[PDB]
């Protein structure tokens, strides 16, 4: 049956699209390596007139540019397909399972209102109202929980209203414009075109596309590397790790260096001459948007200050003044305010590390669960590794949960109705926290 | 016990490349004396179970039967049932730590306890009556092959990087409970795709 | 190396090198470069990265600055060339002072004289003072 039984072929590719987007991810990082590769050896010829024409003497690196670009664009496309299909569902998921906890525990829109300075909440207000909702959430009767706990207090009609909620089946006893909700799906753009990792995603292959136009865009792709090693993002990361004390003590430098461009301005102009040929002085202190640049400029970047770029004071009225103009710029500028921005990189860059460090040590030296320290299970030959593998393990127990939520209500024996309900209310009294059977039976046990 | 134990090696047993040298056509058919051989050759099986499975076994009028199904007959409802009693001899064992007749009756049972290692589930929880009490339960096999994806992997590690660093003694499992859920959602998804 | 040191006396020279492999200090050093090594050659090839983007910047727009000849006769021109401009660079950049600003003409009185002194101190910054610096950390703190 054409036209119906494509769905399963589409379904297929959607899948084997969704099951591999690392290694997509890889295949683009080395297809955007050869395009850089093949365009190191590009040249400017005036053979006025500029082209540029790719250097090489075997003649098949422009067909092979050519082709690997194209590659590189449907790996783009691919990978972002992909990740709609891979990563999506779960961030949808997410979104869907706070709202409606927010609904149901909060009155978030019955009982209060959003706050209008938080962008989620006002977006959010687009979905409640739509028959999909929610799509990817477990719970399909939420919008019943929330008119059965509000209705009385706030009226069932005006719940209905709010939620969507037809009359007939509130009360119930128990073309393709239409079909499709539009509200849902707006949202449900919104909430990922707000994703950071699809947005890369999308800057990526929209840089791709650019590529055709100019093959040098493809240089923007090697900054994939810093996004997919671990070490790199950690640099980068760095910077922004203390980016307010950064632009603060950058306005610092910035004001510093403005001072000392209206000292310079006001009294040491004679010396800001910058050109060797007598005819024609290039004075780079006669306006205080040219000194001003200049001092931010050529001193900042000196390694001895502006003393180093500017005329020597010997012999002059204003020598000893200029003799403190520049030691002090050298000190307060060069020696002082440089390290301390180098440094509010440095250091953030260590205490990343630092902080990644200790926690791959607290995970070695503490139970996730009961927060009880190696030491009282290394009293016996791989305690704790027995305690953290088969007594107190995580992946257990989110398999309890699992086992708990595929078994029937009346099959629960009594310890696994008594998490069920207690996990129904939220109550997350069943961890045991800072204890264990080691330790409750540590006499009759041994 | 021994029902058990006979009936679960027997997937392991005729799955076996031996086995498959014994069958090379791979049709799901094989002789009653060329089984018996295989099961001699793999060295698990004593007499009295060769015995035994040639008599549960229903051959032909040539001497053969497919021993698929003979295995898709007896090892699943043994897959089923036993695990009941490996969680019964485990409680027992565990709750009983210093006892001799348990050890004397759990000794025959080491092949079927060491069976359902994998598929047996503990973890502790502070009961209802003011005591830390062991639960065991049962993990599926596609539940472990889930859990190994890349993806649900790459979750784990940046919910317990971000749990520990910044998460907080308090309030660290209700995110523990919300990564559960979350994580649940994404291996239906991944058995999905 | 003692036997090629009869083919040619400076050979011997590399056996001063046994000092390192002698005193713990010495060892301690040498060891501290590799101790980091697969970050260090990470942060390695993303200042190489790094820099092959503000070649490409400078081979579009900035061609015109990078001429190192006095005689007018024979322009020494180092960004007509990919791969010219990306040595230059990689070794007269990096090992700068300043950075690429130091090394190349002045933007003074040209349409590009903002967009140049942007490129200057971005690179003065991103690699003089931020890849170098933690390139450098990367083994003193392993030292230490
Ligand atoms: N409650 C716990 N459950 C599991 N492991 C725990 C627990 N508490 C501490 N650990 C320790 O956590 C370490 C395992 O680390 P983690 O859970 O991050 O995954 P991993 O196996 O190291 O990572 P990956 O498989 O991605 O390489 C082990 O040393 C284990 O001792
Ligand atoms: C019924 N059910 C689910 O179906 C479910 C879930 N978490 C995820 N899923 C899929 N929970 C907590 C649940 O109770
Ligand atoms: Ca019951
Ligand atoms: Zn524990």
């Amino acid at each position: 049956n054409f036209f119906k039984g494509l769905e399963i072929y589409q379904t297929k590719l959607l899948h084997y699209l969704a099951r591999n987007f690392y290694n997509l991810r890889f295949l683009a990082l080395f297809v955007a390596f050869a395009i850089n590769f093949i365009l190191l050896f590009y040249k400017v010829t005036e053979e006025a007139m500029v082209f540029f024409v790719l250097q090489e003497s075997t003649g098949y690196m422009a067909p092979a540019l050519r082709a690997l670009a194209i590659i590189h664009t449907v790996i783009s496309l691919v990978c972002v397909v992909g990740y709609y299909c891979l990563k999506v569902p779960l961030v949808v998921f997410k979104r869907e399972k706070e709202i409606a906890r927010k609904l149901e525990f909060d009155g978030l829109y019955i009982t209060e209102q959003p706050s209008e300075d938080d962008i989620k909440g006002q977006w959010d207000r687009l979905v409640i109202n739509t028959p999909s909702f929610p799509n990817n959430y477990w719970d399909k009767f939420v919008k019943r929980k929330v008119i059965n706990k509000y209705g009385d207090l706030y009226g069932a009609e005006r719940i209905a209203e709010l939620l969507g909620l037809d009359k007939n089946a509130l009360d119930f006893s128990p073309s393709w414009l239409s079909s499709i909700d539009m509200k849902y799906h707006i949202w449900k753009l919104g909430v990922v075109f707000t994703d950071n990792s699809f947005l890369y995603l999308a800057w990526y292959t929209t840089m791709s596309v650019l590529g055709h136009y100019n093959n040098f865009f493809f240089a923007a792709h090697l900054l994939d590397i810093a996004m997919g090693f671990k070490t790199l993002r950690t640099i980068l990361s760095s910077v922004t790790h203390n980016g307010k004390q950064l632009v603060l003590t950058v306005g610092l430098l910035a004001v510093v260096v403005y001072l000392y461009t209206v000292v310079a301005f006001n009294f040491f102009r004679k010396f800001y001459n910058k050109s060797e040929d007598d005819d024609e002085p290039d004075m780079k202190c006669d306006d205080m948007m040219t000194c001003y640049l200049f001092h931010m400029y050529v001193g900042v970047r000196a390694g001895g200050g502006i003393g180093d770029e500017i005329e020597d004071p010997a012999g002059d009225p204003y020598e000893m003044y200029r003799i403190v103009f520049d030691i002090t710029f050298f000190f307060f500028v060069i020696v002082i305010l440089l390290a301390i921005i180098q440094g509010l990189i440095i250091d953030a860059f260590g205490e990343l590390r630092d902080q990644q460090e200790q926690v791959r040590e607290d995970m070695e030296t503490k139970c996730f669960i009961c927060g009880i320290g190696n030491d009282y299970f290394d009293t016996t030959p791989h305690g704790f590794e027995t305690h953290t593998l088969q007594e107190h393990n995580l992946a257990n127990y989110l398999f309890f949960l699992m086992y708990l939520i595929n078994k029937d209500e009346t099959e629960h024996t009594g310890q696994e109705s008594y998490v069920w309900k207690m996990y129904q209310e939220r109550c997350w009294d069943f961890f045991p926290a800072g204890d264990c059977f080691r330790k409750q039976y540590e006499d009759q046990l041994g | 016990l021994k029902f058990f134990d006979m009936f679960l090696k027997l997937k392991d047993l005729t799955s076996s490349d031996t086995f498959k040298e014994y069958d090379p056509d791979g049709k799901g058919i094989i002789s009653k004396k060329e089984f018996q051989k295989a099961m001699e050759g793999q060295k698990q099986y004593t007499q009295s179970e060769i015995d035994f499975l040639l008599s549960c076994a229903e051959a032909d009028e040539n001497d053969m039967f497919n021993y698929v199904d003979f295995v898709d007959r007896f090892h699943e409802p043994a897959k089923d049932i036993g695990f009941n009693v490996a969680v019964l001899l485990t409680n027992l064992s565990e709750h009983m730590p210093n006892d001799s007749r348990l050890k004397c009756l759990l000794d025959p049972a080491g092949s079927v306890l060491n069976y359902f290692e994998p598929y047996l589930g503990r973890i502790e929880i502070m009961g209802g009556a003011k005591k830390i009490e062991r639960v065991y339960f049962e993990i599926s096999e596609s539940s472990r092959t889930q859990w190994e994806k890349p993806q649900v992997k790459e979750s784990k590690r940046q919910f317990i990087f971000d749990v520990v660093n910044e998460g907080g003694e308090q309030e660290k499992m209700e995110l523990f409970v919300n990564f559960c859920e979350d994580t649940i959602f994404e291996m239906q998804l991944a058995s999905q795709i």
